[PDB]
């Protein structure tokens, strides 16, 4: 079977290490150029580094010192070792085979790489209070790690209801917000309830948001 | 007598760099301050020696090899480097001792379609050793399984073309190089 | 050597024929690749050396590009075919890759309904203040989003976060979110969102004042 299985990512705080590995079938790796590239949240593609099959290895300059490519011929694996690891070093890190003329052809699967030194909090629930269709919304701050479930009156109202990607943020917490649009009549009658769940902190937290 | 510079630079065809060109010389002095004048030169260093007293001197026996490689591919023509030049088609010894000239040439070694008579070996399950000249188009074999000469999945036939485009950018345009050696 | 590509986003449907276009700073000849990548997934090689096809690539795919400009092509759309699509520079040393084109469901033209949020009394216990923005239901995806603060624009302190395309109606919903510390909320009394979509004639400016 033709594969690269990677391994080795997780959760890491700032300056720590980290080693991820590349499993292969299909194709030997002391005979190829290997590659590892990245792709952090929202972004596109980025060359990490790159070994040559008699050996060369070559960095992108802003991982130069930090990381180290290696590789295994016995156990048909190749290495990609963090060091210095930052909180620009979440990713998720992808290991492929180049054909340097005919493109790259075989990837990983990834692997997930989370900087930061937050180690398990519960959010903090605001409401987005509405004015004078309304909307109003939760912001669901400062949680860690994810995930979160957001419903809104105890999965009575779903319709019209929008949670957003949860952005990582440079507080090395997590950070969303959940809104849903109502019929402005109903401000001062109808009940708005958002229910947040956070099973990683035991975190179940109601709140009501009115003007 | 002198010493003959015209033929390995004013050859009117080059060689491919895997199948770089060897040139011996037996002569009389040699004239190197009237090199760097001689015609523009995008590069001239040389790594064992100031320039100006290599008229002042003379050695056991020079050697000057020429090819064509990319711009940007310059750079790998130098003791201590690496990468897919160094590392496959032409590698300096450490302790290299002398001159390596380059220029670009994109008026002679490119044409519209894209001159393809320039080769380069892309695969080599090994570096080459210093002063090292693989002619070998032997299929590559990248996998497991093996491929008894016939090209397909994991098995690459390991020279690839430049493609020499006149509208290339500099680094991708083609540079010829001499290094003469000590 | 840096990689450009022209529709950030690309509106389609099922069908149509669809053209990406890869602009490189100095001329490759043919040396470009095609990656398809959908969400979650690794990246699935499409084209090589600007023109190839790649194996087991349905043919339905195409390129098309020699020097500085570049072109894949899907000449009838399906619905497998709605991705992010990245250019690459074919090379060992350093890889540039695109910024990537998004090909987007294609859905008539919808405004965004703009709503701004102030600070909760119970966070600003906290010292901390987040004035968020909404962008709701708009479709064609491109929006300008300004933050405007007693009549002064506000640059970086603001993260955007984005629904992916809805599977109910085809569109997107977007978040600005103003981060100050207590400090900084009090200081000032004027807090505004201004957007820019194609839906709109005029930008739309949203705004409260602190303490109403």
């Amino acid at each position: 079977e033709v594969q690269l299985v990677e391994s080795g990512g997780g959760l890491i705080q700032p300056g720590g290490s980290l080693r991820l590995s590349c499993a292969a079938s299909g194709l030997t790796v002391s005979s190829n150029y290997m590659t590892w590239v990245r792709q952090a949240p929202g972004k596109g593609l980025e060359w990490v580094s790159v070994i040559y099959s008699g050996g060369s290895t070559f960095y992108a300059e802003s991982v130069k010192g930090r990381f180290t490519i290696s590789r295994d011929n016995s156990k048909n694996t190749l290495y990609l070792q963090m060091n210095s690891l930052r909180a620009e070093d979440t990713a998720v890190y992808y290991c492929a085979r180049d054909l340097v003329v005919y493109g790259m052809d075989v990837w990983g699967q990834g692997t997930t790489v989370i900087v930061s030194s937050a180690s398990t909090k519960g959010p903090s629930v605001f409401p987005l209070a509405p004015s004078s269709t309304a909307a109003l919304g939760c912001l669901v701050k400062d949680y860690f790690p994810e995930p979160v479930t957001v419903s809104w009156n105890s999965g009575a109202l779903t319709s019209g209801v929008h949670t957003f990607p949860a952005v990582l943020q440079s507080s090395g917490l997590y950070s969303l917000s959940s809104v849903v649009t109502v019929p402005s009549s109903s401000l001062g009658t109808q009940t708005y309830i958002c229910n947040v769940n956070h099973k990683p902190s035991n975190t179940k937290v109601d709140k009501k948001v009115e003007p | 007598n002198l010493c003959p510079f015209g033929e390995v630079f004013n050859a009117t065809r080059f060689a491919s760099v895997y199948a770089w060109n060897r040139k011996r010389i037996s002569n009389c002095v040699a004239d190197y301050s009237v090199l760097y004048n001689s015609a523009s030169f995008s590069t001239f260093k040389c790594y064992g020696v100031s320039p100006t007293k290599l008229n002042d001197l003379c050695f056991t026996n020079v050697y000057a090899d020429s090819f064509v490689i990319r711009g940007d591919e310059v750079r790998q023509i130098a003791p201590g480097q690496t990468g897919k030049i160094a590392d496959y088609n032409y590698k300096l010894p450490d302790d290299f001792t002398g001159c390596v000239i380059a220029w670009n040439s994109n008026n002679l070694d490119s044409k519209v379609g894209g001159n393809y008579n320039y080769l380069y070996r892309l695969f080599r399950k090994s570096n080459l050793k210093p002063f090292e000249r693989d002619i070998s188009t032997e299929i590559y074999q990248a996998g497991s399984t093996p491929c008894n000469g016939v090209e397909g999945f994991n098995c690459y036939f390991p020279l690839q073309s430049y493609g020499f485009q006149p509208t290339n950018g500099v680094g991708y345009q083609p540079y010829r190089v001499v290094v003469l050696s000590f | 050597i840096q990689l450009t590509q022209s529709p950030s986003f690309l509106s389609a449907s099922v069908g149509d024929r669809v053209t990406i276009t890869c602009r490189a700073s100095q001329g490759i000849s043919s040396d470009l690749a095609w990656y398809q990548q959908k969400p979650g997934k690794a990246p699935k090689l499409l084209i090589y050396a600007a023109s190839t096809l790649q194996s087991g690539v349905p043919s339905r795919f195409s390129g098309s590009g020699s020097g500085t400009e570049f072109t894949l092509t899907i000449s009838s759309l399906q619905p497998e075919d709605f991705a992010t699509y990245y250019c690459q520079q074919l090379n060992s040393h350093p890889l540039a890759f695109g910024p990537g084109t998004k090909v987007d469901i294609k859905r008539t033209v919808a405004a965004p309904s703009v709503f701004i949020f102030p600070p909760s009394d119970e966070q600003l216990k906290s010292g901390t203040a987040s004035v968020v923005c909404l962008l709701n239901n708009f479709y064609p995806r491109e929006a300008k989003v300004q933050w405007k603060v007693d009549n002064a624009l506000q640059s970086g302190n603001s993260q955007e976060s984005v629904t992916e395309q809805d599977s109910k109606d085809s569109t997107y919903s977007l978040s600005s979110t103003l981060t100050l510390s207590k400090a900084d909320y009090e200081k000032h009394k004027v807090y505004a969102c201004e957007v820019t979509h194609q839906g709109l004639s005029s930008p739309v400016t949203k705004s409260f004042n602190r303490g109403e």
